[PDB]
RNA sequence: AUGUGAUUUUAAUAGCUUCUUAGGAGAAUGACGUAGCAUGCUACGC
RNA sequence: GCGUAGCAUGCUACGUCAUUCUCCUAAGAAGCUA
């Protein structure tokens, strides 16, 4: 098989080997990226493995081609010549590849390992192809390292047909995608290679799996098969279509009076109509998830393709659609998987209707007429490029607030991402600015507003509202049972009850936490709907119970405090740890 | 048997652009040309398949005339004595091509090499034996053709079961590999059209007739309109070499198997098992050959037709008018064969009647003085024969007449002849029509037959067979073999080219210099081997 | 060959031949050398290529031994696929129906033809045109084979469902058909 | 050359119908193969290219199959 | 042939050379021609095995490619058939093929398939008042190189309209795209 | 977490022809080796 | 004159290698015809 490198885009056919993602490359580029880095490995439409019967010289700086085979200096035959010579890699296409100067990050994004936090920086600046290589392979480390699985060995081979399956007590198992492999590992000192990639399918009877195997040698006694790899779906289009700026409304038709709430957003409406893609930036409860209905209730006739990256997110757009637009012909969209709990009031799974409400990865391969990206401060550049390759729009909208929390990026431990880094649209925004902009708090009481208009924006956001005093700071010590990873606070939610039915208004409440056990054990203690900070974006809570549980890095910082709170719309109570957070809010003091 | 019925269509051809455009570029298919494209990939809705099986309707059940199909029966044989034939083992049956389909319900689980290996050959003459005294009905699927065709109706071929094809090859096999290797007799199968065969057979069809006219006749349906007595016919004059290896009721139940799978037996045409009336399946294991023996029986009828139909106080020639008295007396007055008068007047059809039968395709070589006299067969015998023991109509728009021997047969097995010069002797060839060929390099039915580059094999085939064309006083016509050279040489060209960017090195032995010259075509011609 | 002791025999002369050159010993020693060697030599091919037609063999042997293990093992697998499909079938069958129209036949035979119409549960009507319909299941029951079937479904040629409302003459060209109605034996 | 193009446009033209699942339609599917077998059956200039209009017509009418505007383009 | 083989061959055919022109005793000739055949012998031994290796070389070039190009033409079979059509139908150089395209383009695509029967209902999207006075004129409907007479102009809301309130001082108050029912004249 | 997909999926009998690869056999030409017969010559013995 | 041994030449038989050709079979791709 033949492909494009992917820093030049010539024709070529050698795979580079320690790469996680298995890329394609072209010939100078894949020279230089084996002379520079560690990374040594090579595939061309064969390996380039010695071809001694026994011998593991992998080295392409080493190897001899000879009569048809490839063999290490020593078993060299005398009429051969290296691979690596003129400073190309032997392969196809040998003299019609151009370089590119383009490997000194390429270097950079297939070495790093995506824990500190200069790699993700390197991601979201380089070229769009570097982009979208950097976003997959980042992915792919993703899915190996966090959650990975637990060493599983075959204790025997029954037949080539079912294998057997043994998981190691202590680490969970990851089950069947023919997307991952679980390389084998028999680790005991006996050529310590990868011997294939499979994957493993349990019956329904006895300990027996029907697994799928890519290599042709039977499974050893001390074989293991470990998750280090896998095989995220090759993403083609950019994580942003490029720009076009128009003169006049194509393919969308205004609307005249269109109501008398989205009456000051018509510039705005018009400003995305004369544009490929535009992005609307505004502080929390400011009003962007219902001037996405607005744009809807501007353009009836232009079908809509509402996405975003959550569950939560979509559902608050649909809870608006259901209450401006009619609720008929509307829809929403759930994968086969049907795990979580969605918007149950359309007509669902219905494609073809004139407002599609769906999360990024679950979308249809369809057309629209616009596609609102929603919440993009929880897109990274692989949502980009998904909703890009599945959704061909005549206009997108990308609405979001780069302060407010970001992706969860699970590998990301060590030092700390700018707002401008998160996703090639945030870049965008922080750079050269938004298209739109609305500072004006709609939704949470002037108090807690005015509490936040200082520790993430500068006093740049305006209220309109009165403050009700229904904000409550309290100070809990909160002792902590660091249980599961996860801070459990029973003195705190305990505290929460006695002060519960104080308040005779605060019953139907929301529990919030930055903790997911805390969270889950709060539902049993006091039975409120609980929401963790990550999950509760997007959606509008009247009152709010947050408990801020340990004196962290996790739960301290301003950011998820910011999105934690602006749910609020009339009252909230805290509880807090942290003293410096106490110093700079405007809350009542209890 | 499934609860939804299934509705198949056939999708249309894969354009070739690269061959159109070198083909546009070349001066053809301009306004007013002679050559212009006919042969297209046609396609069919949903309606094709049960529209198609439809056409049964037209076999009606025909009662032939008895005192007189015994005597065809009689003469057709006598058409059938240069051969062998007999039952043989199930070791000594060898298949074409084992990955054809296996019919159904066997094509659920694999083709015929699944069945034909499965099987062993002890199994397998049970199965045979098991036949020979019982009958095994059985399913016949009717699959739609997706073939380059010049009319936009619908190709139907009766896929016929494994159970079925084993044991009739088995059975028939040996006579049926012993027409194929007979050269110089009346039933031209297994006779090439190259190395100077389509000569011989056109020089063997003139075998002595005094004063020759071409002739050519076309059956309207013939494989849904042949009435069930004359495949009848046709399996039991196939089954008269068995006079030692098989008893008579093996041969009865043998015959009642043929019936029972190919003649009328439930035909599964979409998910659906209907009633097949009757007529032959044309995907049996003896098809060709069981419609060469329809063919000449259709001849002989005609010409018993002709000679007893005529006055009889007309007829100068004495010895024509007491063969035709005792033609009469021997198919209504006598209940036993007559051998001496059956090769009497075998003779004389040789003599004034030479045949060549391809599978439903005839080329007659009559004497003319006895045709416009009446004594032998001409078209409207052949017309009313049609109309009395087919129930269709002739029409003499589609069979011709060759007054003019140096020209050959105007058209037999689609291919046209034409008496060209080779050496120093002349001899005949036959071409092609121009618009086949170009329409089956333009039209590919598949997408990589659409690169051109992987398929050298199918131009240069295809160059072989237009190769006639150049001997051709249309220069229009003659142009089609230059068309294929050219256009095989830009192919390794350009194959070259790409083949030495995907590598720095050209292949070393690459001998294809020979298929873009004619030399290679003008032997393949010649008589030699 | 390269094990066979005809090997260590041509080595051992070929050592000899070496050791006599560096020994330069006379001609007629030499030559009675050079036939021990020779003699080797043709040993040496006499066993070596019969090596290579002996491993073609094997390795002929082993193919085609591969070839028949894998034959005998989907016979298996199409044996038991014909015996689950003729069971399967088995259940199917209308027993009661069935037995009561083969008790009723004198030699226990009877037409296969009749053995649906007769027993079968389920009816399936393919109509091509509105005319057809109107003639043959108009309503909601109909009579065929001297039975009384009630339309259960009616599907179209993309097997969308199709309400016998929306089949009237004027809302015929609206229908994709032709149309299968399913019906049950009441 | 112009009814031979006509005649390979049509069957281009049904090979990218059938390629966007037109074949999955058959009320739509049937007029496709009509107009397709009489444009190739055609004699009249005139007829083809009328038949070509209407069955081009086909492909046009479905928004969500092609992208006019890329392919129209880059020609 | 660049080969140590060819290297003795080559040098033991110089000797002989050499020594043919010396003409020496038979002996040394002889034998010289002895040593040439058998130094022959063993450079056509290796001859053959590079010619065996070349040919495998050769037909595993050959399979490759045809594997390659065979995948290749099979990947982009639908984006490749679309731009040939495109081509073709652009080198047809049409009015009513052009017309079409070029309104189609624009967003004004026919509903349902054009009828080519006199006096038969075509049901086409109008997105534009633009578009819709370049192919309306009056009453009459300038589509497919042909003259249409309008039946019936509805809206989004799928309320009839007429051809009076569609006027450029009044158009931006109707709620577009307009659908045109009209009927071949 | 991106394949709880897709193997959901039709393609006959027979004839001729081209091309490619593998195996065997046969033939012919050439080369090296062993054995046998004949001629010429040489060492010694008779 | 005879023998044993040695060399050269010629011929026969056998063994091995290389080249070319024919066929027998097996597998694969393709084309046309009924
Ligand atoms: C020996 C031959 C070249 C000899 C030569 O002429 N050198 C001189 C220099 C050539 N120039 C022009 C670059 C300078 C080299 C060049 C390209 C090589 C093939 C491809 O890579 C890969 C291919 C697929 C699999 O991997 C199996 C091996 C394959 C068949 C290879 C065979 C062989 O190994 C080839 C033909
Ligand atoms: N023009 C308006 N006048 C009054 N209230 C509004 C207006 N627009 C929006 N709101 C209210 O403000 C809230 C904004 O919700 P949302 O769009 O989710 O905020 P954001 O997008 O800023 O996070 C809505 O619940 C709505 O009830
Ligand atoms: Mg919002
Ligand atoms: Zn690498
Ligand atoms: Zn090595
Ligand atoms: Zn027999």
């Amino acid at each position: 098989a033949v492909g494009a490198c992917v820093l030049c885009n010539s024709q070529t056919s050698l795979r580079c080997g320690a790469c996680i993602r298995r890329p394609f490359l072209c010939c100078k580029c894949c020279y230089d990226h084996v002379i520079s880095t560690s990374h040594k490995l090579v595939l061309s439409v064969n390996p380039y493995v010695c071809n001694a019967p026994g011998c593991d010289v992998t080295d392409v700086t080493q190897l001899y081609l000879g009569g048809m085979s490839y063999y290490c200096k020593s078993h060299k035959p005398p009429i051969s010549f290296p691979l690596c010579a003129n400073g190309q890699v032997f392969g196809l296409y040998k003299n019609t590849c151009v370089g590119s100067d383009n490997v000194t990050d390429f270097n950079a994004i297939a070495t790093c390992d995506w824990t500190n936090a200069g790699d993700y920086i390197l991601a979201n600046t380089c070229t769009e192809r570097l982009k979208l290589f950097a976003a997959e392979t980042l992915k792919a480390t993703e899915e190996t390292f966090k959650l990975s699985y637990g060493i599983a060995t075959v204790r025997e081979v029954l037949s080539d047909r079912e294998l057997h399956l043994s998981w190691e007590v202590g680490k969970p198992r990851p089950p069947l995608n023919r997307n991952y492999v679980f390389t084998g590992y028999r680790v005991t000192k006996n050529s310590k290679v990868q011997i294939g990639e499979y994957t493993f399918e349990k019956g329904d009877y006895g300990d027996a799996v029907v697994y799928r195997g890519t290599t042709t040698y039977k499974l050893n006694v001390g074989d293991y098969f470990v998750l280090t790899s896998h095989t995220v779906m090759p993403l083609s289009a950019p994580t942003l279509v490029p720009q076009e700026h128009y003169v006049r409304i194509t393919g969308l038709y205004p609307t005249l009076n269109i109501s008398d709430e989205f009456s000051s957003n018509v510039a705005n409406y018009q400003k995305v109509g004369m544009q490929k893609y535009s992005t609307l930036q505004g502080p929390p409860g400011t009003g962007k998830s219902h001037f996405a209905i607005g744009l809807a209730l501007y353009y009836p006739s232009a079908r809509i393709v509402y996405t975003a990256c959550s569950h939560a997110a979509v559902d608050a757009l649909c809870e608006k659609a259901l209450k401006y637009l009619p609720i008929d012909k509307c829809s929403r969209i759930i994968p086969a998987r049907a795990r979580v709990e969605c918007f149950d009031k359309f007509k669902v799974n219905s494609t073809l209707e004139q407002y599609v409400f769906c999360t990024v990865n679950a979308l249809p391969e369809t057309t629209a007429d616009i596609v609102v990206f929603d919440e993009i401060s929880m897109a990274t550049n692989y949502d980009l490029s998904v909703v890009n390759a599945r959704l061909r729009a005549k206009h997108y909208v990308y609405i979001g607030d780069p302060a407010q929390l970001p992706a969860p990026r699970t590998l990301l431990t060590k030092g700390t991402l700018e707002p401008e880094y998160f996703n090639s649209v945030c870049r965008l925004m922080k750079t050269i600015g938004p298209d739109m902009f609305l500072g004006t708090c709609r939704r949470c009481p002037a108090e807690i507003v005015d509490t936040v208009s200082a520790l993430v924006y500068d006093n740049k956001l305006k209220a309109h509202k009165d403050k009700s005093a229904q904000c409550f700071k309290m100070f809990y010590k909160g002792v902590i049972t660091h249980d599961v990873s996860s801070a459990i606070n029973r003195p705190q939610i305990g505290v929460v009850r006695e002060f519960l039915t104080r308040n005779p208004a605060w019953r139907k409440a929301v529990f919030i936490s930055p903790y997911n056990s805390q969270n889950a054990v709060a539902s049993k203690i006091l039975g409120l709907p609980t929401q963790t900070v990550d999950s509760s974006q997007g959606s509008e809570y009247d009152y709010v119970i947050f408990t801020q549980t340990t004196e962290t890095a996790h739960s301290c910082n301003v950011n998820r405090f910011n999105v934690a709170i602006t749910r609020a719309k009339v009252g909230i109570l805290c509880i807090m740890s942290d003293r410096d957070l106490y110093d700079k809010l405007q809350f009542t003091s209890l | 048997l499934t609860n939804n019925v299934a509705f198949q269509t056939v999708k249309p051809g894969n354009f070739n652009k690269d061959f159109y455009d070198f083909a546009v570029s070349k001066g053809f298919f301009k306004e007013g040309s002679s050559v212009e494209l006919k042969h297209f990939f046609f396609a069919q809705d949903g309606n094709a398949a049960i529209s198609d099986y439809d056409y049964y309707r037209y076999n009606l059940p025909t009662m032939c005339d008895i005192r007189q199909l015994l005597f065809v029966v009689e003469v057709v044989d006598k058409y059938f004595d240069c051969y062998d034939g007999g039952c043989i083992n199930a070791n000594q049956v060898i298949v074409n091509n084992l990955d054809k389909s296996a019919g159904f319900p066997f094509n659920k689980w694999g083709k015929a090499r699944l069945y034909y290996d499965s099987m062993s050959y002890e199994d397998q003459d049970a199965l045979f034996a098991y036949t020979k005294r019982n009958v095994i009905p059985t399913i016949t699927q009717m699959n739609l053709k997706y073939a380059i065709s010049a009319k936009n109706r619908a190709r139907t071929v009766a896929g016929v079961s494994i159970c079925s094809t084993m044991t009739n090859r088995q059975f028939h096999q040996k006579l049926l590999k012993s027409i194929a290797a007979t050269r110089g007799a009346t039933v031209v199968i297994g006779t090439s059209k190259f190395y100077g065969g389509w000569h011989n057979m056109l020089k063997t069809v003139y075998s002595d007739v005094e004063n020759p006219h071409l002739m050519g006749w076309d059956y309207p349906k013939c494989d849904r309109a042949m009435p069930n007595m004359l495949r009848i016919m046709a399996s039991l004059v196939l089954a008269r070499k068995h006079t030692t290896c098989c008893s008579l009721s093996h041969r009865f139940y043998r015959l009642a198997n043929e019936c029972a799978q190919v003649l009328s037996e439930m035909v599964m045409c979409g998910g659906s098992l209907y009633v097949k009336p009757g007529g032959t399946s044309s995907g049996d294991a003896t098809t060709a050959y069981a419609n060469s023996v329809f063919n000449i029986c259709q001849a002989v009828t005609a010409n018993v037709n002709a000679l007893l139909s005529t006055d009889g106080n007309k007829i100068a020639d004495k010895y024509v008018r007491n063969l035709q008295h005792r033609l009469y007396e021997c198919l209504y007055r006598n209940r036993d064969v007559d051998t001496d008068f059956v090769n009497e007047f075998y003779a004389y059809l040789r003599k004034h009647f030479s045949m060549m039968i391809l599978s439903d395709d005839a080329v007659v070589c009559f004497n003319s003085t006895y045709a416009s006299q009446g004594l032998v067969a001409s078209i409207k015998n052949f017309k009313s024969v049609l109309y009395y023991q087919n129930n269709v109509f002739m029409s003499e728009a589609k069979c011709w007449t060759e007054t003019d021997l140096t020209k050959g047969p105007h058209e037999f097995c689609s291919q046209h002849t034409m008496l060209v010069k080779q050496g120093d002797d002349y001899v005949y060839l036959p071409y092609p029509d121009p618009s086949r060929i170009l329409g089956a390099g333009c039209f590919v039915d598949d997408i990589v037959k659409t690169d051109g580059t992987l398929m050298i094999e199918r131009f240069v085939s295809l160059a072989i067979d237009a190769y006639p064309l150049t001997k051709h006083p249309n220069q229009e016509y003659a142009d089609v073999f230059h068309l294929y050279l050219q256009y095989i040489r830009k192919l390794h060209d350009e194959l070259t080219g790409h083949m030495l960017d995907m590598y720095s090195v050209m292949l070393t032995n690459d001998n294809t210099s020979r298929y873009w010259e004619p030399e290679f075509y003008e032997a393949m011609y010649t008589p030699h081997t | 060959f390269s094990s066979l002791p005809s090997y260590a025999a041509f080595a051992t002369a070929q050592e000899a031949y070496e050791q006599a050159v560096a020994n330069g010993d006379s001609e007629v020693v030499l030559k009675k050398l050079k036939k021990s060697l020779n003699v080797a030599k043709s040993e040496f091919d006499r066993d070596a290529a019969m090596q290579r037609k002996l491993e073609k063999m094997a390795d002929q042997a082993m193919t085609q031994m591969y070839k028949q293990a894998r034959s005998e093992d989907k016979r298996a697998k199409v044996t038991s696929a014909m015996q689950t499909m003729l069971f399967t079938m088995l259940r199917k069958l209308d027993n009661d129906a069935l037995n009561n129209i083969i008790n009723n036949a004198r030699d226990g035979c009877v037409p296969l033809n009749i053995i649906p119409l007769t027993t079968a549960a389920k009816l399936m009507v393919v109509i091509p045109d509105y005319n057809t319909y109107k003639n043959t299941c108009d309503g909601t029951t109909f009579t065929y084979a001297s039975a009384l079937w009630e339309i259960q479904q009616v599907v179209d040629a993309d097997s969308k469902i199709v309400q016998l409302s929306e089949i009237s003459m004027d809302n015929s060209p609206n229908l994709a058909w032709p149309l299968i109605v399913t019906a049950l034996r009441a | 050359s112009k009814m031979s193009d006509v005649k390979c446009t049509s069957v281009v033209l049904l090979s990218v119908l059938q390629q966007l699942r037109v074949e999955s339609s058959s009320k739509l599917w049937a007029q496709c193969v009509q107009l397709h077998n009489d444009i190739l059956l055609a004699k009249d200039t005139t007829e083809a290219f009328e038949k070509m209009v209407s069955l081009l017509s086909v492909l046009l009418s479905m928004q969500g199959a092609v992208d006019i505007n890329k392919l129209c383009e880059e020609m």
